[PDB]
C-alpha cells in the first residue's frame, strides 16, 4: 500500500525454515504471525547494495511523510510490560538489576546509584 | 490409534495402563474413581487416559493386506 | 550553449541523499574494479566503507550534471557540495 | 519375477511381464507388490 | 430390452450394493462403517452435487 | 503508548529527530530487550475472572 | 551447611525437602535431574518385516518410548566416544522381538514384555525392560490380527533428554517454596479477599503461619524447598537424586579444569 | 480431528506475540501433534496405433533416450519400486518407455523434487482399454 | 503482466516470524534460503582468501 511496505533489511543466517522479524516493524508492514508469507530480493550489484543502505534501510523509514509522524512503536507485550515496569510501586533487587543492566547492548559499564 | 506410551505433558507411562482401566470401566466403576485407582495424580495423564479413543480396533476389523 | 556558468550556478550547494547514493555506488564499484584510491586504508576491506571513507574526507572524483528542465544543465564537483 | 499379492485372497504368486495383470485362481484384477525383503533403518526419535 | 445407457450410482442408496449389506460384510468389501454416502464416483473420483 | 507508541511528538519522534536513525533503532531494541527480561521474570497473564464484576 | 530431610520414599519416587541452598542450586539439581542424566534408550530401530495396521515410523517411534534398565549406565561408552564402527557389543544394548497370532480368530496383545536383550555389554546391568513386577505384562506396543507378523531388532544407546525426551530419567518433578507467600514473590489475584479465594499449599502446616501484626522481613530470603521427585523406573529415585548431583560437580570440575587450562 | 493440549496464557518471553504461539519440546518429541501424509502417483499406458503402445520397464541408455536425471537403480524388472524402500525427491518411482513413430523414449514419471517419503504401497491393475495402470503410495512423517 | 511487473530471480518468500532477539533492521534467513540465494562479489586484493575460503 505505501513505500513502508518494502524495506531494506540485514541479513542473519539462523536455523528453521522462518523469516524472524522484530515485532516494531510488524505494523508498518501490516503483518501478523499466523500464517503470513513474505518475500525477499537480493540485490546482484555494489551500485544497487549501495542505494538499499543508503535510501530504503528500515532505520531511515521510521518517520513516514504521510503524516509527519513515525510509523514504528513499541507494541504488544513489552508495551504492556513497560506499563507495569515505570509504576511507582515498582522495585528491583541488586542481582535483577545486574542482569537488566547486562542486557542492555549500549550501557556504559556504570551502574546507576 | 493406539494409547500413548507416554503422558504428553510430564512424561509419565500411561501405556500399560489401558488394560486397567478397561478391566475397572468394565467392572461398574465411575471413570474419575477409576482414573484415582490407576494412581493418576496430575490432570494431563488423567486426560491423557480419559479421552483417548481406540481405533486400532476398527483398523484391526478389515482383512489382512498379505 | 546548454552548459551554465559556475558564477551562474543556482541549485543547491549541498549534497542529496539520491546524488549521495548514487555517488557511494559508482565509488565502490569503481575501487572493487582495482581503481586507484584517494584516501589511506586502515583496516576496512568492504569497497562501499572505502567510499563513505572517500566522500567524508572529499576525495571522490566525480562531477554531477544536474539537468534543469528545460535541457541545461549544471556540474558540480563532489569536492564543492556539502556533505552532511 | 517379482513377487504379488492379490486385493481379495491375499495369494502370493509372481509375473514374468507376459502373463495378464489377474489372480493366479480367483482372477482379481487388483494385485499388490510384495514388501521387499530389504531391512531398512529407522531413528526411532 | 433394449440398452440405453449407464447411470452413475450414487452411494448409499436405494439402487447401490451398499445398502442390505450387513456390518461384516462392509468390512469384507473395504468399506468404512462411517461413511454416509450421498456422492458419486466418476473415473475413480467422489464427487458431490452441491444444492 | 503515549510516550513510547507510534504518535507524533512522543519519546520516539524526539529520539529521532534530535540524533538520529542509527540511535532510534539502537533505543528500539535497548527498551525491547529490558522490557521483555523484565516481563520474562515477572510474569503477566490474562484469565475468566478478569471478565466477572461483582454483585452490586 | 545444606541439610537433607526425606519426607516420603519408594522405588518410584521420593518427596524431600532442602534447606539452607540457594534457590539456583536446587533449581539447577532439577533441571539437571530433569534433562541431564544418562540413561539408556532403543535409537536405531531395524524391521525386518511389518504387516500390521500400524506405520513402521509408529511402531519405532513407539519402542524408542519404552523405559529401559539404566542402573549401570555410568560404565557404558558413548557411541561417538566408542572408536568402533557402527556398533558394538560394549556401546550399545541389541533387543530382538518377534510376535505373530496363532489361529484364524482372536487378536494378539503385543506388549514390551517380549523383547529379548540378545547382546550386550556384559555382565552389565542394562537393556533389560523394566518391568513393575514379575508378572506385569508391561507397555502395549502393538496389536495382530491373523496372518499378521512382526520382526523388529532395536539398538538402544546411552543419552541425555537435551537429545530427545525419551532419554528422561523422571516423569514430573513439584518443586516449590514459600507456601505462605512471606517473601512476597507473588501478589495474589484476587475478586474479595486474597487468603479466601486461594487454597492452601500441601506442605502449609510444616511453616508457621504468618502473624498478623508481623511487619514484613526485607532481608528474608528463600532458604526451604519441598520437591517431589518421580520416576519412570528406568532409575531409582535415589539413584536419580545421586546422579543428578554427580552431573552438576562433573560439570563445575570440566569448567574448572578448562578455566585452570586456560592460563 | 484434535488434541487436548495443556494450555498456559502467559507473556513468558516474548516469543508469542501477535498471534504466535510457544509449543513444548518435550511435548513434540513425544508424539504431540505428530501427522501422517500420503500421496499417490498414477500413471498408465496409452494406445497410439496398432502396436506403438507405451511399456512399463526399467530404461536404459543403450536402448532408451531423453532419461531424466534422477536415480534409476530404485526401479524393478517390471518398471515399479517395492514398497518399503525409502525414497528422496527428484527420483524415479514409475519407468515408462515409450516408441518413436534407440527406438523408445523415457516417459517416467519421478518423485516430487521438495518431497521426500517412503514407498508405502504399489497397485497394479488394467484400465477400461485393457492397458496397465499403476498407482503408487507413498508415506511420510510431518 | 509482462512489463510493467513481471516474474523476478534471486527472490524468496517464505512463512515469518517474531523474534524479541533481533534488531529493528534484522532479518533471519533460514539455512536453505541463504544457501540457494547467492550474490556475485568481485575478486579485489581485499578479500580474496574470503573468497577462495568460501570456494573452497
Ligand atoms: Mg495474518
Ligand atoms: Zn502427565
Ligand atoms: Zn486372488
Ligand atoms: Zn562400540
Amino acid at each position: 500500500l505505501h513505500k513502508m511496505s518494502m524495506m531494506a533489511h540485514r541479513v542473519k543466517v539462523m536455523p528453521y525454515s522462518t523469516f524472524r522479524l522484530n515485532l516494531s516493524v510488524t505494523s508498518p508492514y501490516n503483518a501478523d504471525f499466523d500464517g503470513d508469507e513474505m518475500n525477499l530480493h537480493v540485490p546482484q550489484s555494489e551500485e544497487t547494495r549501495a542505494e538499499l543502505s543508503q535510501l530504503c534501510a528500515v532505520p531511515l523509514q521510521i518517520v513516514s511523510p504521510q503524516s509527519n509522524k513515525p510509523v514504528m512503536g513499541i507494541v504488544q507485550d513489552t508495551l504492556c510490560g513497560v506499563r507495569k515496569m515505570t509504576l511507582r510501586d515498582t522495585f528491583i533487587e541488586y542481582e535483577q538489576v545486574m542482569n537488566m543492566l547486562f542486557w542492555v547492548p549500549s550501557w556504559d559499564g556504570v551502574v546507576p546509584q | 490409534m493406539i494409547i500413548p506410551v507416554r503422558c504428553f505433558s510430564c512424561g509419565k507411562v500411561v501405556g500399560d495402563k489401558w488394560d486397567a482401566y478397561l478391566r475397572l470401566l468394565e467392572e461398574g466403576k465411575q471413570e474419575g474413581d477409576a482414573l484415582d485407582e490407576l494412581k493418576l495424580k496430575r490432570y494431563c495423564c488423567r486426560r491423557m487416559v480419559l479421552t483417548h479413543v481406540d481405533l486400532i480396533e476398527k483398523f484391526l476389523r478389515y482383512n489382512p493386506l498379505e | 550553449e546548454l552548459a551554465i556558468l559556475k558564477e551562474e550556478r543556482t541549485t543547491t550547494p549541498y549534497l542529496t541523499k539520491y546524488e549521495r547514493a548514487r555517488i557511494l555506488g559508482t565509488r565502490a564499484l569503481q575501487i572493487s574494479m582495482n581503481a586507484p584510491v584517494l584516501v589511506d586504508i586502515e583496516g576496512e576491506t568492504d569497497p562501499l566503507q572505502i567510499a563513505m571513507k572517500e566522500l567524508s574526507q572529499r576525495k571522490i572524483p566525480l562531477v554531477i550534471r544536474r539537468y534543469l528542465p528545460d535541457g541545461s544543465y549544471e556540474d558540480w564537483g563532489c569536492d564543492e557540495l556539502i556533505v552532511d | 519375477g517379482v513377487k504379488y499379492t492379490c486385493g481379495a485372497c491375499a495369494h502370493n504368486f509372481s509375473l514374468n511381464k507376459s502373463d495378464p495383470v489377474r489372480c493366479k485362481e480367483c482372477g482379481h484384477r487388483v494385485i499388490y507388490k510384495a514388501r521387499t525383503k530389504r531391512m531398512i533403518q529407522f531413528d526411532a526419535r | 430390452k433394449v440398452h440405453i445407457g449407464k447411470v452413475p450410482i450414487m452411494l448409499r442408496s436405494k439402487f447401490c450394493s451398499l445398502r442390505t449389506l450387513d456390518e461384516v460384510d462392509l468390512y469384507k468389501m473395504k468399506e468404512c462403517p462411517y461413511d454416509m454416502g450421498g456422492y458419486f464416483v466418476i473415473n475413480g473420483s467422489e464427487k458431490v452435487l452441491i444444492a | 503508548k503515549k510516550t513510547v507508541g507510534s504518535g507524533g511528538g512522543g519519546l520516539i519522534h524526539t529520539v529521532m529527530r534530535e540524533k538520529g536513525p542509527k540511535i532510534c533503532a539502537e533505543l528500539f531494541g535497548n527498551i525491547q530487550k529490558v522490557v521483555n527480561y523484565w516481563l520474562l521474570h515477572n510474569g503477566f497473564s490474562i484469565g475468566i475472572g478478569d471478565a466477572i464484576a461483582d454483585a452490586s | 551447611e545444606p541439610k537433607v530431610n526425606i519426607i516420603n520414599a519408594q522405588d518410584d519416587e521420593v518427596e524431600l525437602m532442602l534447606s539452607d541452598v540457594n534457590l539456583s542450586l536446587a533449581n539447577s539439581l532439577r533441571r539437571t535431574m530433569l534433562a541431564e542424566v544418562p540413561t539408556l534408550a532403543i535409537d536405531l530401530v531395524e524391521i525386518k518385516m511389518n504387516t500390521s495396521v500400524l506405520a513402521d515410523e509408529f511402531i519405532s517411534h513407539r519402542l524408542g518410548l519404552i523405559p529401559l534398565v539404566s542402573e549401570d549406565v555410568e560404565e557404558m561408552k558413548y557411541s561417538r566416544d566408542c572408536t568402533c564402527e557402527d556398533y558394538c557389543d560394549e556401546c550399545s544394548v541389541v533387543l530382538e522381538l518377534s510376535a505373530r497370532h496363532e489361529g484364524e480368530e482372536g487378536t494378539t496383545d503385543v506388549y514390551s514384555s517380549s523383547l529379548i536383550k540378545v547382546s550386550g555389554p556384559g555382565n552389565l546391568n542394562v537393556g533389560e525392560p523394566v518391568r513393575r513386577d514379575d508378572y506385569d505384562q508391561g507397555i502395549l506396543l502393538c496389536k495382530l490380527r491373523n496372518h499378521q507378523e512382526l520382526n523388529i531388532r532395536c539398538i538402544a544407546k546411552k543419552g541425555i533428554a537435551k537429545e530427545h525426551a525419551k532419554w528422561s530419567p523422571c516423569s514430573a518433578i513439584a518443586f516449590e517454596y514459600d507456601p505462605h507467600n512471606k517473601l512476597k514473590h507473588t501478589d495474589f489475584w484476587f475478586e474479595v479477599d486474597a487468603k479466601k479465594e486461594w487454597p492452601d499449599s500441601k506442605y502449609a502446616t510444616w511453616e508457621e503461619p504468618p502473624k498478623p501484626g508481623e511487619v514484613f522481613d526485607y532481608k528474608a530470603k528463600p532458604n526451604r524447598f519441598y520437591m517431589t521427585v518421580e520416576t519412570t523406573g528406568s532409575l531409582k529415585a535415589n539413584q536419580v537424586f545421586s546422579r543428578g548431583i554427580k552431573t552438576l560437580q562433573e560439570k563445575l570440575a570440566n569448567v574448572l579444569f578448562e578455566l585452570e587450562n586456560s592460563r | 480431528a484434535g488434541q487436548n493440549a495443556i494450555v498456559a496464557i502467559a507473556c513468558y518471553s516474548g516469543y508469542n506475540q501477535e498471534d504466535s504461539m510457544i509449543m513444548n519440546q518435550s511435548s513434540i518429541d513425544r508424539g504431540l501433534f505428530r501427522s501422517l501424509f500420503f500421496r499417490s502417483y498414477m500413471d498408465q499406458e496409452k494406445r497410439f496405433g496398432i502396436s506403438i503402445v507405451e511399456e512399463f520397464e526399467k530404461p536404459t541408455r543403450a536402448t532408451t533416450l531423453r532419461l531424466k536425471h534422477g536415480t534409476y537403480e530404485k526401479l524393478d524388472e517390471d518398471g515399479l519400486i517395492a514398497p518399503g524402500v525409502r525414497v528422496s525427491g527428484d527420483d524415479i518411482i514409475i519407468g515408462k518407455t515409450t516408441p518413436i513413430p534407440h527406438t523408445k523414449r523415457d516417459a517416467s514419471t519421478p518423485l516430487r523434487s521438495t518431497e521426500n517419503g517412503i514407498v508405502d504401497q504399489v497397485l497394479l491393475t488394467t484400465n477400461q482399454e485393457g492397458l496397465k495402470f499403476v498407482k503408487v503410495r507413498m508415506r511420510t512423517t510431518k | 503482466g509482462n512489463l510493467m511487473g513481471k516474474r523476478v530471480d534471486f527472490s524468496a518468500r517464505t512463512v515469518i516470524s517474531g523474534d524479541p532477539n533481533l534488531e529493528l533492521d534484522q532479518v533471519g534467513v533460514p539455512i536453505s534460503i541463504a544457501k540457494t540465494l547467492s550474490y556475485p562479489e568481485t575478486v579485489t586484493q581485499y578479500n580474496i582468501h574470503r573468497l577462495t575460503e568460501y570456494v573452497r
